[PDB]
């Protein structure tokens, strides 16, 4: 019958191994750097679009930064359209949590559900687990600012300044070094950049391979704004950093 | 891979005879049927010093005239002893009596070959099913994941099986006490048990017409042990 | 007509045996107190088979949470059991109103009024059915905790002969049960024509009977 | 649906899905708890590979059941949640049915039960997680210590490891727990873990957590400090 | 290779192995025939006997459809009969709707169409039965001959299984020295002699001869098995003719 | 069923709850708690059909409690009557409906604030200084309007209560067996023992 | 060989194996043999112990007062089909007011083996079954092989070693088929039939397991002290 | 029977590649060359009509298609893949936006459908990806003129202008060299005509090339007057005669 087709894509190896996990962890190493980055005054999200043409339309382009709710937002590295199916999930999530309570969903709980989404793909159903790992930028008012990532596994961890797609070593390596708690959400822009600047596989970062947005409550008062950059306004910051 | 309702080419279920292979494995069961009552005992086989022996629970209660030692995978037990409970009340309920201990088996044994491609493979433990009934008396069944049962006179399931069944095979006749029964289970447990035999590391129980199934205290089986090693010095 | 209270001396309780099919008699010897486990008695008022074939099936669910949990089930567990079972029927038209009374070591003496529209209540003294308030009636009245074993006894078969005597569907005999921590005693079944005649005489009441 | 007997046996009795699992388990950081005379202490690994981790919003090894029962794990963390989840409702559905909470054994044998399930339901592998449940049984004080594994068997424990170097910290356990005398207070008992966790940790540093479950629903982490002090008095009373 | 391990699976020649293997299986059953006659159609079947231990005339082979259609077959006996068991469903559902017994082509192609069917798939086997049947309908006598792939055709005359050659023989003498036709008592004499002629095939083990028909006036355009002396005329037609 | 209040004074909520149960012509008993905690800070109050009551307030108790111990974190009174609400709102459209009033009582400790929130078993979720489900509210609501100022001290909400039971002891044919009276506030629930 | 994954595969000869393989578990069974009169059907097994602790299995279910069958191979497979049949026996009885007749119980047998050799995932039943029956056509044998192969004989055997019951059968055929109005002649020469079957090993009381149908027998099974008589 | 196949036949291999999806964009290599160019105030989308004989009528064989009056797709692989990919995207933009809304979904929302659809054949149980990839060109009120690629992965991107299969690497070259912000429609069809030249092996007039754009309200082709609000398609396939008019000026 069917069986003599079956990859069983749910299994153990002998060493204790999601065998699938691990080749999809392998497909996200080839995917785009996105570096997220918490300072005590906000969140700086950063991506670097895979290697861009001149006649890629980049101001209505968006493959790397999506906005979950107004509080939320996640960095992309691995197969955009994976990625987009559990975008729309999380999105229902975070509109259902808001219309049973009536408040904004609290940012480890929409976190916890896209990874236990994922967590079911590697132990049910016979299905190859989705090719996607995510920097969760978020605010609540019970934990401020947060830095999530999940993956393939379903695992999630929190994180201070986080890397993931191609080269994470190498750029986990750059943000221990440079990284201190005090930092302020400008610092952190200078940071993201210079990872990415030393980390990427191309000649030189210019704004036309970049995707940048910050969470600040850099917003009139006791509120938080999202800032997805426009193609200048990524110009205009890596001029300002100094790096064209 | 291939079928988990597989037949190989000498007409045997793989599944079946690879779940027989694991139930050898597992720490050894002994019943003695006699006039008096049924003789279950049990190996614990504790796998470390740190683990408190008395929450190894490898005899089990399906009703009052009904008692049950497994051996193998010990998990897979536990939905088996949900299904023989729940049949033996559910009987109670729609005939106001208690069930034959073979009728009660059958029930068991009919969960077995629900297996395929129902359950993803067949249990791997076996069961010494023992109980009174007014009609066929004391009796000992032994319940394999084949779906098939035997009643036994003796029945010695778990790693040390083909030296015990040899060792009951001569010891047993159709007029030996209970007293007598203890005495023996504890023996051959003693003889294919790793670990020196005491109140901690084997379980004795029985039932009985008068009392019912009854899991005997660590200090009652201690005074047995006790009683074998001095009938053994004896002579 | 069937009550249960508590008192010093543990519970009692007390059913009336009669059953009707509207103003036919259907029977004078029908048994109204399931023993569910030596601690543990059930009440039965409503229709006949609704209360049979749900009190004996609790019985069963009661001998399930023991084996299963190798420990005899708590009368408010047991109780919510029942109550659990009929709030599903709820609307469909089944006719019940049952006291669960026993004694477990956690809980102590307990009595639970169940009853099909899904209401669950404790309480130290419920009457039900056609007959409750004439029982209430007596009971209410003679009622302190400080009664004698043999007092109470009395104050409960004597409130279900009052409810005998007025109430047209209540009759027949008096079942008596004692709940201790030893577990429940019956006390017999006393016929309503006997007791009725040896209660005016000894006690000189039912003074509006030609006598 | 997806029928694929993925647990199955192999010609010497093995079911190897549920033997990897426990492969899973080893490769798991290390988990321990021991229990004193009126308490159970939980002790947890935790990796000093990642830093640079906010410690605030990381998933914490130890995962309150019910207030007073908690669960620790060896294994995947992902498989967990879902133990965890299926735990602290099942906690839940007792109260409302039974007006009681579970006992430490009865949640324990549900979580096994949950385990044994996926290793012969069609679709599914085993869970990649061993657990330690530790709490008290309302309104008594006797403390309970309950271990579960891939295959569903579960049982209590005086003491017990899970995990990477597991059979390290057993070994010391198994020299340095006396039946006869356990850890009489909260001080003696943490010691003890403390201790049995510094024989594979690496650092006394951000590597150790403590959850100690005194009875009637009295449950503590201890902070980096407090752990550090245990780690400071080991390690002077050891130069001898 | 692996091609023929599935079946529903085109080897690269285009070809579906598993049917192929089922034709096996058909040639290594016992040798069964039609024979379209005038206004009917004869069925005849080789029932090898194994044993002295076989009940004669008990185990019947042929089986009746609806009341005016035979269907015999060659190969796995079960499979034959899961196919009569959908066939009696095809034509109960057809008169229910439609009040007329099914017409013998429309019924071949509900055959056809369900054998067709378990090519298709490689979660079933294909049968492992050639079947032949017919009967008379409102357009007179038909006979079809159905395969393992969910092949058929109108046949003048029909073989299957082991003797099929020799039959198929036989079979082409009629149709060449009879173009005006035969009648259905001269089919039943021959359709003996063709199972007769057949059984040298299988000559091992001695047989037990089963006919039936279908004819317009002979049984009224009904099935019947042929019994008694009409049996026993036949088989001394038959037993005639090899000596 | 029949009388339950609630009055939201400066820093504490107060519900006031019949304690009478009766069915047919006999009070069953005169001591019923008609009140589920839903977490440390937040009290349900509850009015209506025998058995839905108690199943739903129960029912809603197991879900807070389920909530509390995932996120280790107690939902704003706001977030629970949400919830409850939405229960209803999706009960009334269902085979049965819960016929079910609730009165939901909380100190919301972010904000530090008492809030009372009162639904209907349609749904209908309103915040009141002072709410009552059933015939009560055709008393105590002008009675209130009267007298209620937003910044009395909980003691001048407990005679304010005084005021209401007494008038509804007057005036209501039912004899409701008196009032259990519980405060919610900053420290959590408490109840008044005497009444 | 590399056709016997599953049933739904035929070899390149137009061979079903794992069919083959289930007729293989009849073999390893132990031996019964069915005969028949005008009047009478009998079943004689052969019950095989585990060990001498343990019981003789079973091998005779009854399926209708006039209806039962002997098996040989897995016993939970005769399990499953008898309470198949006791079912069509007893909805025979319940719908038409009709006893069942043996030639439709073989047709009914066979049509539910043939659904699992047909179908991938399931598995043949590993199981052959002797039914008898007196109906409405008097005294019937049946052998049922897993196949969906339904036979009506004079009298079988199978099972380890059945050959020499079946010569001998082959041999008799004109005596036992005379045995009308004589029940325990027509055992006799079942109990001789089987014997011819024995190695090692002779019928003892708790060995032999005998049952009989007929003209006013209802369907009955001797066990014990019963079959001492005829050893 | 039943579909027994309730696992996925594209899995991760050890490399982290999806093998199933690079061979869908190998399908599409093979596949004839299919380009879009965007203008200011329009979008150019152009094939080949490779017919497979001289006797088929490849009129009756639409390689560009309308989706809604104001989007228009056009592909390279696998043809039939590409049809019941244009049934699902026709009746998505009806049900998940249309019967919603009232309004025809925006460009970039639509492809996201049809995106949506292509990941869940890299990922459902018993099927393979489409082995197509689409050029998708339109134009809505809020986003003005768009055009999108869709690959088998499922994986969208805009382009000013781009080509896709046989003589794409060639194609994109040529385009680079010619494509600045400013050109008018007329400029990008021109440029789409030449482009297109050097892919072509035989015939290259109005009846082998298939070219539609996405431009001006055509109030002609709406089919009703009184309603001022609706003004027709912007979608228009150019006819056999307008395209032949075009290469004069070639
Ligand atoms: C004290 O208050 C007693 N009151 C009298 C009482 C008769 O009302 C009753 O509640 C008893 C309690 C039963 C007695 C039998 C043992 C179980 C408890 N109830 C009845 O006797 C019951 C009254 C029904 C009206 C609610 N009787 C019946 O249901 C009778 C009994 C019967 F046998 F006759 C059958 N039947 C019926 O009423 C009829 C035949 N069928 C139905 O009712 C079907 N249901 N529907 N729809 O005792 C108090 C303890
Ligand atoms: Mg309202």
């Amino acid at each position: 019958g069917s069986r003599r087709y079956d990859s069983r894509t749910t299994i153990f190896s002998p060493e204790g191994r999601l065998y699938q996990v691990e080749y999809a962890l392998e497909s996200i190493s080839h995917a785009g750097t996105a570096i997220g980055i918490m300072a005590s005054d906000g969140i700086v999200l950063a991506a670097e679009r895979k290697v861009t043409s001149t006649l890629l339309e980049q101001d209505t382009s968006t493959e790397k930064l999506y906005k979950l709710n107004d509080k939320i937002a996640v960095a992309v590295a691995g197969l955009t359209a994976d990625a987009e199916i559990l975008i729309n999930t999380a999105r229902i999530h975070a509109q259902n949590y808001l219309k049973t309570y009536n408040e904004d969903i609290p940012v480890e709980i929409l976190v916890r559900r896209l990874s236990d989404i994922k967590q079911g793909y590697t132990q049910h159903g016979g299905l190859r687990p989705f090719g996607v790992s995510f920097i969760y930028a978020g605010y609540d008012d019970r934990y401020g600012y947060q830095l999530y990532t999940s993956n393939p596994s379903g695992n999630y961890t929190g994180w201070k300044a986080i890397s993931v797609g191609a080269n994470t070593s190498a750029a986990q390596t750059l943000l221990q070094m440079d990284y201190k708690d005090d930092m302020k959400v400008d610092d952190a822009i200078e940071l993201a950049l210079k990872t990415l600047s030393k980390t990427t596989d191309s000649s030189a970062l210019t704004y036309d391979r970049l995707e940048f947005a910050t969470i600040r409550k850099g917003a009139n008062d006791g509120e938080v704004y999202q800032k997805i950059f426009k193609p200048q306004e990524i110009k205009d910051i890596l001029v300002k950093t100094g790096i064209t | 891979d291939r079928g988990v309702s597989t037949f190989s080419p000498e007409g045997r279920l793989f599944q079946v005879e690879y779940s027989l292979e694991a139930i050898k494995l597992g720490s050894t069961a002994i019943g003695i049927a006699t006039k008096e009552g049924v003789v279950l005992g049990v190996e614990k086989r504790a796998t470390s010093p740190l683990l408190e022996s008395d929450s190894i629970e490898k005899i089990v209660e399906i009703d009052r005239h009904i008692g049950c030692a497994m051996s193998g995978l010990t998990a897979d037990a536990r939905s088996m002893i949900e299904h023989a409970r729940t049949a033996a009340v559910t009987h109670n309920l729609y005939y106001d009596e208690d069930i034959n201990v073979e009728s009660l088996t059958q029930s068991v044994c009919d969960l077995a070959l629900r297996f395929g491609e129902l359950m993803s493979r067949p249990f791997g433990v076996a069961l010494l099913i023992a109980g009174h009934d007014a009609d066929d008396g004391y009796q000992l069944f032994h319940a394999e994941p084949s779906g098939t049962f035997y009643r036994y006179n003796a029945k010695a399931i778990g790693s040390g099986s083909e030296g015990a069944q040899a060792e009951l095979l001569n010891e047993w006749h159709s007029s030996l006490t209970l007293k007598e029964a203890e005495l023996l289970v504890l023996k051959i447990l003693k003889q294919v048990m790793e670990e020196k035999l005491d109140e901690n590391n084997a379980q004795l129980s029985c039932i009985t017409k008068q009392d019912g199934f009854k899991i005997y205290d660590n200090e009652k089986t201690a005074e047995l042990i006790k009683e074998l090693k001095e009938k053994e010095a004896a002579e | 007509t069937t009550l249960a209270f508590r008192f010093q001396g543990g519970i009692i309780v007390a059913v009336d045996s009669r059953a009707t099919a509207g103003n036919w008699v259907a029977s004078q010897t029908v048994k109204k107190v399931i023993e569910i486990n030596p601690f543990l008695l059930g009440t039965m008022a409503g229709g006949a088979a609704d209360c049979q074939f749900w009190e004996t099936w609790l019985g069963s669910q009661c001998r399930l949470h023991e084996l299963r949990e190798k420990e005899r089930i708590s009368v408010a567990a047991a109780s919510k059991i029942l109550s659990n079972l009929v709030y599903q029927y709820k609307g469909a038209g089944l006719s019940m109103g049952t006291m669960i009374c026993g004694y477990t070591r956690k809980e102590g003496p307990t009595i639970y009024y169940v009853d099909s529209d899904g209401t669950r209540l404790k309480g130290d003294i419920f009457c039900v059915g056609s007959g409750q308030t004439f029982a209430y009636g007596v009971l209410d009245s003679n009622y302190k905790w400080d009664l004698s074993v043999e007092d109470a006894l009395y104050l409960g078969k004597r409130s279900i002969l009052a409810a005998a005597h007025r109430d047209a569907y209540s009759g027949g005999s008096v079942n008596l049960y004692h709940v201790t921590e030893d577990g429940w005693i019956y006390h017999g079944n006393h016929d309503v024509g006997e007791l009725f005649w040896k209660v005016k005489e000894e006690e000189g009441s039912f003074n509006n009977v030609i006598g | 649906g997806y029928d694929r007997a993925l647990s199955i046996f192999s010609p010497d009795g093995h079911i190897f899905q549920v033997e990897y699992a426990l492969e899973a388990v080893k490769r798991g950081t290390c988990a321990v708890g021991v229990k004193g005379k009126n308490c159970v202490v939980l002790g947890c690994e935790r990796r000093s590979t990642l830093k640079l981790q906010d410690t605030r919003i990381t998933p914490s090894k130890v995962s309150k059941i019910d207030s007073h029962v908690v669960l620790s794990f060896s294994g995947l963390n992902a498989d967990s949640r879902i133990l965890i989840e299926k735990a602290r409702v099942e906690a839940q559905s007792h109260r409302l049915t039974l007006e009681d909470p579970v006992t430490v054994e009865y949640l324990t044998r549900y979580v096994a039960g949950v385990q044994q399930r996926y290793t012969q339901s069609g679709g599914v592998r085993p869970f990649g997680v061993s657990t330690l449940i530790a709490g008290f049984d309302p309104r008594d004080d006797e403390p309970k210590l309950y271990q579960t594994e891939p295959s569903g068997i579960y049982s209590s424990w005086s003491a017990q490891t899970i995990g990477r170097n597991s059979k390290t910290v057993r070994e010391f356990l198994e020299k340095n727990y006396d039946r006869k005398e356990p850890p009489a207070t909260v001080e003696e008992c943490v010691k003890l873990t403390v201790r049995s966790l510094l024989e594979v940790v690496q650092t006394g540093a951000k590597n150790i957590e403590i959850t100690v479950v005194k009875p009637d629903s009295d449950i503590v982490a201890l902070s980096s400090e407090e752990i550090n002090q245990y780690v400071t008095q080991i390690e002077q009373e050891k130069q001898e | 290779t692996g091609y023929d391990l599935s079946n529903s699976v085109f080897s690269p020649d285009g070809r579906n192995f598993q049917v192929e293997y089922a034709v096996k299986a058909v040639e290594n059953g016992t040798t069964s025939i039609g024979i379209k006659c005038n206004d009917g159609v004869v069925f005849a079947v080789e029932k090898l006997i194994t044993s002295k231990l076989l009940v004669p005339q008990k185990n019947v082979k042929i089986q009746v459809v609806d009341r005016h259609i035979g269907c015999v077959y060659s190969g796995l006996i079960p499979d034959g009969r899961h196919l009569v068991n959908r066939g009696r469903e095809e034509a109960a559902s057809f008169k229910k709707l439609y009040k007329t017994p099914i017409p013998i082509p429309a019924f071949a192609d509900r055959l056809g169409q369900y054998v067709q069917a378990h090519t298709l798939y490689n979660s079933v086997r294909p049968f492992g039965v050639s079947t032949i049947f017919g009967g008379v309908d409102k357009n007179g006598a038909h006979l079809y001959m159905l395969e393992p792939s969910g092949s058929y055709w109108g046949y003048k005359g029909a073989a299957t299984g082991k003797g099929r050659q020799s039959a198929k023989a036989e079979l082409e003498k009629l149709v060449d020295h009879h173009p005006e036709g035969l009648s259905a008592r001269e089919a039943v004499k021959q359709a003996a002699k063709i199972i007769y002629l057949a059984h040298e095939d299988n000559k091992e083990k001695d047989f037990e001869l089963e006919i039936s028909w279908c004819s317009l006036s002979e049984t009224n355009g009904l099935h019947k098995f042929v019994k008694g002396d009409l049996l026993q005329e036949a088989i001394d037609f038959a037993q005639k003719e090899i000596n | 069923m029949d009388i339950i209040l609630g009055i939201r004074v400066q820093d504490s909520v107060i519900l006031a709850s019949s304690k009478a149960v009766t069915r047919g012509i006999s009070v069953l008993k005169d001591s019923d708690d008609k009140t589920r905690q839903l977490s440390p800070h937040t009290l349900m109050s509850f009015a209506g059909e025998a058995g839905d009551t108690v199943q739903f307030a129960e029912y809603i108790q197991a879900n807070i409690q389920l909530y509390s111990i995932r996120e280790d974190y107690e939902l704003s009174p706001q977030a629970v009557s949400s919830f409850v609400r939405q229960e209803l709102a999706k009960s009334i459209r269902s085979r049965r409906p819960y016929q079910v009033n609730v009165l939901i009582g909380g100190y919301d400790k972010k904000k530090n604030k008492p809030e009372l929130y009162q639904i209907d078993y349609l749904g209908t979720k309103v915040e009141l200084p002072y709410g009552a489900h059933g015939y009560s509210g055709f008393y105590t609501f002008s009675l209130l309007d009267h007298h209620y100022r937003p910044d009395m001290t909980t003691e001048e909400g407990l005679d304010l209560l005084k005021l209401c039971v007494q008038e509804l002891e007057k005036r209501m044919p039912m004899d409701f067996k008196g009032v259990i009276v519980k405060i919610v506030d900053k420290d959590g629930i408490r109840q008044v023992d005497d009444f | 060989n590399n056709y016997d994954g599953d049933t739904v595969t035929f070899s390149p000869t137009g061979r079903l194996f794992q069919v083959e393989y289930a007729l293989e578990a009849i073999k390893q069974g132990s031996v019964t043999v069915g005969l028949r009169s005008n009047t009478h059907a009998v079943l004689v097994a052969l019950k095989r112990n585990a060990d001498e602790l343990s019981s003789y299995q079973k091998k005779i279910i009854k399926c209708d007062e006039h209806m039962g069958l002997s098996l040989a191979g897995l016993a939970p497979d005769a399990r499953v089909l008898s309470n198949y049949l006791r079912q069509q026996c007893n909805y025979s009885s319940l719908v038409f007011n009709r006893k069942l007749a043996v030639e439709r119980a073989g047709h009914l047998l066979c049509d539910k083996a043939q659904k699992n050799t047909q179908s991938y995932g399931g598995r043949p039943y590993g199981v052959g079954l002797l039914i008898i029956g007196y109906d409405k056509s008097g005294a019937h044998l049946l052998e049922f092989q897993p196949s969906g192969n339904v036979t009506e004989l004079y009298g079988t055997a199978i099972g380890a070693r059945s050959q020499g019951a079946k010569t001998y059968l082959e041999r008799t055929l004109d005596t036992f088929i005379k045995i009308d109005g004589n029940p325990d002649e027509l055992i006799k020469a079942g109990v001789e039939a089987i014997s011819q079957s024995l190695r090692d090993e002779s019928l003892t009381v708790d060995n032999l397991s005998i049952a009989i149908v007929g003209k006013d027998t209802p369907f009955t099974i001797y066990d014990g002290e019963a079959v001492a008589k005829y050893i | 029977m039943t579909d027994r196949y309730s696992f996925s036949l594209t899995t991760f291999s050890p490399s982290g590649k999806l093998g199933q999806i690079d061979y869908a964009l190998t399908a599409v290599k093979q596949g004839v060359t299919s380009l879009g160019i965007k203008a200011t105030n329009g979008v150019v989308i152009a094939t080949e009509k490779k017919s497979s004989s001289p006797l088929a009528m490849s009129e009756t064989l639409s390689k560009v298609s309308l989706l809604t009056p104001d989007i228009g797709a056009v592909y390279s692989g696998m043809g039939p893949d590409y049809r019941v990919l244009v049934d699902k995207s026709r009746k998505v933009a009806h049900t998940s936006y249309k019967r919603i809304y009232g309004e025809y979904p925006p460009t970039k929302l639509l492809v996201s459908e049809v995106a949506k659809i292509m990941q869940e054949a890299t990922q459902s149980g018993g099927v393979r990806p489409f082995g197509v990839s689409l050029l998708i060109a339109g134009h809505d009120e809020f986003n003005g003129f768009s055009l999108y690629q869709v690959d088998p992965s499922g994986s969208y991107f805009p382009w000013k202008a781009t080509a896709i299969g046989k003589g794409s690497v060639a194609a994109k070259t040529f385009l680079e060299k010619r494509w600045n912000d400013e050109l008018e429609l007329e400029d990008a069809i021109h440029i789409a005509l030449l482009t297109l030249k050097e892919s072509v092996e035989g015939e290259f007039n109005g009846d082998t090339i298939e070219l539609a754009i996405i431009g001006d309200e055509n109030p002609d082709l709406l089919g009703y007057t009184g309603i001022p609000t609706d003004k027709g398609p912007r979608f228009r396939k150019l006819t056999s005669q307008e395209i032949n008019d075009r290469l004069e000026a070639l």
